[PDB]
């Protein structure tokens, strides 16, 4: 049993560690006060939960979790919270002033100030730890901390745990509930300080979460919450392998393994299905062959693009309840002839399958209804690409009249920081260019 | 926190400020008295950026009201609200500025700025972390221009890296008060574009328009305009005063608005005009609906803030909106991408239910500074009432100076259209 | 299907259709950072000085 | 009031669907590179695809159909025929073709075919002379009569964003042929012309006797691809407009010469043509205030 840690950072990665960590307590059946009845083992055990859960002698099961913001206002929600019993002090990290949208003051300024608190809270974790494998970091790339103190702490994490994993899950700026105009350029910055520092980078962009909550769940303006109760789930589904027994995914270094051939392209498309409005809890019930298909369509993507237009080098799929591997194979021998999937040539044409027979749990009086099986495909596509030449074009409207940039050189920042960063993601473009034709 | 500081400098600074504490008092439900009637309790969860916290649940608006003479001061305080305001927060002078900014700057402001900054210094001591600043004031003045500036500059010094923000009333060739407001007026916003973050830009002739031609008043007073003020600084000081994500902050609210560090001058509005959605909507982003004589479609938007305030559909909002950012289209710059955003608000301000703030960075305003620019010069040349100036202490290059730095902020808004 | 793997959580299998930064130089990138906004903070008090 | 963009002022037609669009007044035609627009007219290489249907509260429609270059280009069009199981060897609407680059491909395979009338085409008659796409002439045209001339058929179709297939009714043939000037007018024949003379020359209608093929082969084609371009569930729509190239052989036999993916059109036809593309095309999906168009159903 190797740990993981995860760590939240910002608005955004704090919120999101919320939702995620009481989704896992339904699933795992833990209490909001750390209590766990189906453990037959007090004070300890090397079970698959144990990955994310320490036992203290007490028998409470707290989570492997360092939560981290230079705000004081969304920490302070997940200490009056309904599973505040679960955290203790040393884990919950809080500033006073935060880095108003700025990269700069995340990562120089303020950053500098906290860096060193925050590695010692970590290393109280991973002090706990028999065979850590790595770290889990949950943020935002708008964000002034989670675009700016994100990239320090994975710098540092590089040189503190030389040989340990850290995978991303990081939420791409989306206007249409994005608060700053700045986001492109916090969004280049961070990711071209982060590249060399992630093993495996799971984006999604607020953009489809929205969409999907309006399409799928009937919302006319959905929250954060909604957002963050939909984003729960996918992440839960990316994590079962390491918190449940099986075989497929479960070590993080499995995850580059089977979704990463090129160490810089590192960020595969996540696809979501099936998502029902609860309020309609007479639904018909989606067989494995429909929510298969459905991993196919553009609209169920954490990421809107067009996998036709790109090619695969690595596809997984993620099952969670009634089924079993017959009806897969007849799923996706219908659905190659049916649909354009083209594979890298020298990549193998090919699905690795995971099935968890626990079906997807919904947290009560939530937006989604339960459903007897769920999927969610890992697929590392190159059309996830046309998400990076967005974002390039927006920063490089801005950065032609230098809009925006004194705030940044104003924080320590250089001018040549911008180009430098820049120059990094046209080079991304250009790597997802060669392997896309 | 994070609390706000606020000052009120002058004539207009004090009864353009008086007037928003009343206002906003009345949104988050305190009495006269300081005493706490509202009936929702989501009044009371922002309320610490602008009141402090005192024995017998009173709150006390953290705001320090200077002048150099003792009169609108007296009015303040006889005024409605009048008693909330600490009385040790009441800072002025006798002999008074004469509309002379030197005066103000300079010599008699000089004499009563240091026990000003002891009052500011004790409010923010009692601050467990500061935000920043906000003064009202106008530019035509002696006091609010004069020794507004001053205090800002002074401010700067001590506090280096809190906001700085302002609310500026300019002076207008269409509304007669002192000869020498070109020179106030010139000599001021050169401080401005130094030592401000964000500076709102408001003067008399707009507020005068709408009073006459949307409200339908034939002879607006000081009473009539003010109540657009307030009103208007009650909107764009919502996000600050209620839970929001969109400029929740001072120096968020700088990094969205704020393109490049000189041009933070934002033209304000404000809708309904007080005396259905589209209707609120074209409304706020009309022309002969700015706070400022400038006309919106002589230039660009750099960067727009808007804040809806009330219950409404908000699908519909996002349509509307919309509908305007194609509507106008050529208006907005392209080189900076979403440039328009939208805030929402619950509770909204007292007798609308329904209410919309308009924050525009447009590049238009340098018409307003191009103007103001030119009267200094017909009067500059002639050195008609300079001696007002150099009769306390003042060069005639300093003159020449800011006139310059005049035209530099106006060739600056020129690149960019 | 090769390698499937069975417990009694569920089963994995395939399907194949076809064939840095130190620490001291993070440092120092921090420190340079904090001189350069030292620097700009004294330009502005020595000008508020004049 | 919807707003577009014109992104190839080298298009003729959409030169007039841009008049027609402000001719209404409901639409307005924004700056070039303007982010926030219902419709682009997009331009004739690398369209930025992936930057579309990314504006919120915006519908947004494009006049091209990302990925049916495969079907508009040379090598494409050959490699799409001779390996899409809908179309294969099951396919004998399309000549004998091969294709090659210039010093993999299909140049030693051509040689076979070559070797087993060998008239070939890239135009020459014996092999060597022609490595200086193949594909095998069509030795036995249907020469026009009076004059012995050669000619063929275009017809435009138009895909809208629900993927319906309409044909233009009006087609135009492109009008002495040497086995082994101009002046109709414009060398353009149209149909109710050449389904005059082919009634009174070979007691046969342009109906029976040609549009039959030319529907099944626009249908074939266009269904072939329709799972790698549709826009069904996509986050941005789009219709496109093709031109349709046929050739027709002494027995009449139609075949399939060319897919021109930003055709242009006979003058007179301009007009009619552009209005139903604004009717069908975009009219659609943005509403305003008898047919054109045959459609081939699926
Ligand atoms: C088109 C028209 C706008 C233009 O011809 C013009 O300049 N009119 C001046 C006339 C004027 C000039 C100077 C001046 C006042 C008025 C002035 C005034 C009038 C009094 F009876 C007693 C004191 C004062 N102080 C003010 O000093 C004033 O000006 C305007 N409002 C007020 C005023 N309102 C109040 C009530 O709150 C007191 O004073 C308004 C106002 C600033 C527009 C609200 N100004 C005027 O009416
Ligand atoms: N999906 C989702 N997105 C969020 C959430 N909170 C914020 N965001 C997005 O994150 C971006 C803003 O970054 P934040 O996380 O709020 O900023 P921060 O990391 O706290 O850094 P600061 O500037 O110091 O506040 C915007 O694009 C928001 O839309 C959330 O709870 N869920
Ligand atoms: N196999 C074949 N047999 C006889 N004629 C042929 C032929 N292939 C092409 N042609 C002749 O070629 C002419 C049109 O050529 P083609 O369609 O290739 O244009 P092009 O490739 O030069 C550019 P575009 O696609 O825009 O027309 C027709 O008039 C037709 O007679
Ligand atoms: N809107 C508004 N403007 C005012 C008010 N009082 C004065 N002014 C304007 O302010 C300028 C005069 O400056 P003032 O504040 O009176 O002088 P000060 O006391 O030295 O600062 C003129 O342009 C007046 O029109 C007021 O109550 N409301
Ligand atoms: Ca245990
Ligand atoms: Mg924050």
């Amino acid at each position: 049993m190797r740990e993981c840690i995860s760590i939240h950072v910002g608005q955004a990665g704090v919120q999101i560690g919320n939702a995620c960590w009481e989704l896992y307590c339904l699933e795992h059946g833990i209490q909001p006060d750390g209590q766990m009845p189906s453990d037959k083992t007090i004070g300890g055990g090397d079970d698959s939960f144990n990955t994310f859960f320490s036992e203290t002698g007490a028998g409470k099961h707290v989570p492997r979790a360092v939560f981290v913001d230079l705000e004081p206002t969304v920490i302070d929600e997940v200490r009056t919270g309904t599973y505040r019993q679960l955290f203790h002090p040393e884990q919950l990290i809080t500033g006073k002033e935060d880095a108003a949208n700025n990269y700069a003051r995340g990562h120089y300024t303020i950053g500098k100030e906290i860096i060193d608190l925050v590695l010692d809270r970590i290393r109280k974790l991973a002090d706990q730890c028999t065979g850590l494998q790595g770290f889990l970091v949950f943020h935002s790339f708008g964000g002034g901390t989670g675009s700016g103190f994100t990239s320090l702490l994975m710098e540092r994490l590089s040189v503190d745990y030389g040989k340990k994993s850290k995978l991303e899950f990081s939420i791409y700026p989306a206007p249409q509930v994005s608060t700053a105009v700045v986001e492109p350029y916090n969004s280049i910055l961070t990711t071209h300080t982060t590249l060399e520092h992630s093993d495996c980078a799971f984006m999604v962009d607020n953009e489809a979460i929205y969409d999907i909550c309006r399409r799928n769940l009937d919302i006319e303006r959905p929250t954060y919450t909604n957002l963050n109760r939909l984003i729960s789930q996918i992440v839960s589904s990316i994590t079962a392998s390491l918190r449940f027994d099986g075989a497929l995914n479960v070590d993080l270094t499995e995850f580059q393994t089977n979704l990463v051939p090129y160490p810089r392209i590192h960020f595969p498309l996540a696809t979501y299905a099936p998502v029902i409005s609860a309020e309609k809890a007479y639904h018909e019930q989606l067989s494995v062959a429909e929510i298969t298909n459905a991993c196919f369509e553009p609209a169920n993507q954490m990421v809107k693009c067009d996998p036709r237009h790109g090619k695969y080098m690595a596809c997984c799929l993620l099952y969670r309840g009634d089924v079993v591997p017959k009806d897969v194979n007849a799923a996706i021998a219908t659905i190659k002839t049916k649909r354009s999937i083209q594979f890298v040539d020298w990549c193998p044409t090919g699905f690795k399958v995971g099935i968890n027979y626990q079906p997807p749990t919904v947290v009560p009086g939530g937006d989604l209804a339960k459903v007897q099986r769920a999927v969610c495909m890992l697929s590392n596509t190159t059309a996830i690409a046309e998400a990076w030449a967005r974002l390039d074009h927006k920063f490089d409207l801005m950065y032609a009249k230098r809009a925006f940039v004194h705030w940044y050189v104003g924080e320590g920042m250089e001018e040549g920081e911008f180009s430098e960063a820049r120059e990094d993601m046209a080079a991304l473009e250009k790597d997802y260019e060669e392997v896309g034709v | 926190m994070r609390e706000i500081v606020h000052i009120q400098a002058g004539q207009c600074g004090n009864q353009i400020g008086a007037k928003f504490w009343e206002v906003i008092s009345d949104e988050h439900g305190i009495d006269p008295t300081g005493s706490y009637h509202g009936d929702s309790d989501l009044q009371l969860e922002r309320i610490n950026v602008y009141y402090n916290e005192a024995t017998g649940n009173k709150y006390v608006p953290r705001a320090i009201l200077v002048d150099l003479e003792p009169g609108t001061m007296d009015s303040v305080r006889s005024g409605p609200f009048g008693q909330i305001f600490r009385p040790d927060n009441f800072v002025f002078g006798q002999s008074g500025a004469g509309n002379n900014w030197a005066k103000g700057h300079y010599t008699e402001g000089a004499e009563l700025v240091d026990s000003v900054l002891d009052v500011v210094r004790k409010e923010s001591e009692s601050c467990d972390c500061l935000q920043g600043f906000q003064l009202t004031h106008s530019l035509g003045g002696g006091t609010g221009s004069g020794m507004g500036t001053l205090l800002i500059s002074k401010i700067r010094e001590e506090y280096p890296d809190r906001i700085m923000n302002t609310f500026s009333v300019m002076p207008s060739p269409k509304v007669s008060d002192t000869v020498v407001e070109p020179y106030n007026a010139t000599l001021s916003v050169h401080q401005l574009v130094e030592n401000t973050d964000e500076t709102y830009c408001i003067d008399n002739e707009a507020l005068y328009d709408i009073c006459f031609r949307t409200l339908k008043l034939t002879t607006p007073t000081y009473g009539d305009l003010n109540h657009l003020v307030s009103a208007t600084m009650s909107g764009v000081t919502t996000c600050l005063r209620f839970p929001g994500q969109l400029n929740a902050d001072l120096r968020k609210l700088a990094v969205n608005m704020v393109p490049f560090p000189r041009l933070h001058f934002f033209m304000p509005g404000f809708a309904p005009l007080t005396s259905t959605v589209p209707e609120l909507t074209q409304q706020m982003f009309d022309s002969k609906n700015m706070m400022a004589a400038c006309d919106p479609r002589h230039g660009r938007y750099l960067t727009v803030a808007a804040i809806f305030r009330g219950r409404m559909s908000m699908k519909e909002v996002d349509e509307q909106m919309l509908n305007v950012q194609n509507k106008n289209s050529s208006y907005f710059v392209e080189w900076i991408p979403n440039n328009v955003k939208t805030a929402v608000c619950d509770i909204p301000p007292r007798g609308l239910k329904m209410s919309a703030t308009f924050i525009g960075n447009s590049t238009a305003i340098q018409e307003l500074f191009k103007r103001i620019s030119e009267q200094f010069t017909a009067m500059f040349r002639r050195k008609a009432f300079l001696h007002w100036y150099t009769g306390e202490g003042m060069d005639e290059m300093e003159f020449t100076e800011a006139e310059s730095n005049m035209n530099d902020l106006v060739s600056e808004y020129q690149q960019y259209q | 299907v090769i390698e499937l793997n069975k417990c009694t959580s569920g089963q994995s299998f395939e399907v194949i259709l076809k064939p840095d930064p130190s620490l001291e130089e993070i440092q120092k990138k921090l420190e340079a950072a904090e001189e350069r906004r030292k620097y700009q903070e004294a330009e502005l008090l020595k000008h508020l000085a004049e | 009031m919807y707003t577009f963009v014109v992104r190839d002022e080298n298009s003729s037609v959409y030169a007039e669907v841009s008049r027609l669009l402000l001719a209404t007044g409901q639409w307005k035609r924004l700056r070039k590179d303007n982010p926030r627009f219902n419709l682009m007219l997009g331009e004739r290489n690398r369209l930025p695809f992936g930057r579309l249907g990314h504006e919120p509260g915006l519908v947004q429609l494009v006049n091209y159909y990302r990925g049916a270059d495969k079907l508009c280009r040379k090598a494409s069009l050959v490699k799409l025929i001779k390996t899409s199981p809908e179309l294969s060897e099951s396919c004998t609407w399309f000549p004998e073709s091969y294709v090659i680059y210039p010093t993999t491909d299909e140049r030693e395979v051509f040689l076979a075919a070559y070797n087993r009338g060998n008239v070939w085409i890239a135009i020459s008659s014996e092999a060597s002379e022609l490595l200086d796409v193949i594909q095998k002439y069509l030795e036995k045209p249907l020469l026009l009569e009076p004059g012995h001339r050669k000619f063929d058929i275009r017809s435009w179709v138009l895909v809208d964003h629900l993927y319906n297939i309409y044909l233009y009714r009006e087609g135009v043939l492109r009008t002495p042929y040497n086995s082994a000037n101009y002046g109709e007018e414009g060398n353009e024949m149209f149909f109710e012309e050449f389904n005059q003379y082919l009634m009174d020359a070979l007691n046969t209608t342009l109906e029976n006797s040609i549009l039959l093929q030319i529907k099944h082969i626009i249908r074939s084609c266009l269904m072939c691809i329709e799972p790698a371009i549709s826009t069904k569930h996509l986050h941005y729509q789009s219709f496109q407009l093709f031109g349709f190239d046929f050739m027709v052989d002494e027995e009449l036999k139609v075949w399939l010469i060319e897919v021109n993916g930003a055709p242009a059109c006979a003058q007179k036809l301009y007009a009619e043509l552009c209005q139903g593309i604004v009717d069908v095309a975009i009219s659609s999906v943005f509403p305003l205030a008898t047919s054109i168009f045959i459609k081939l159903h699926h």
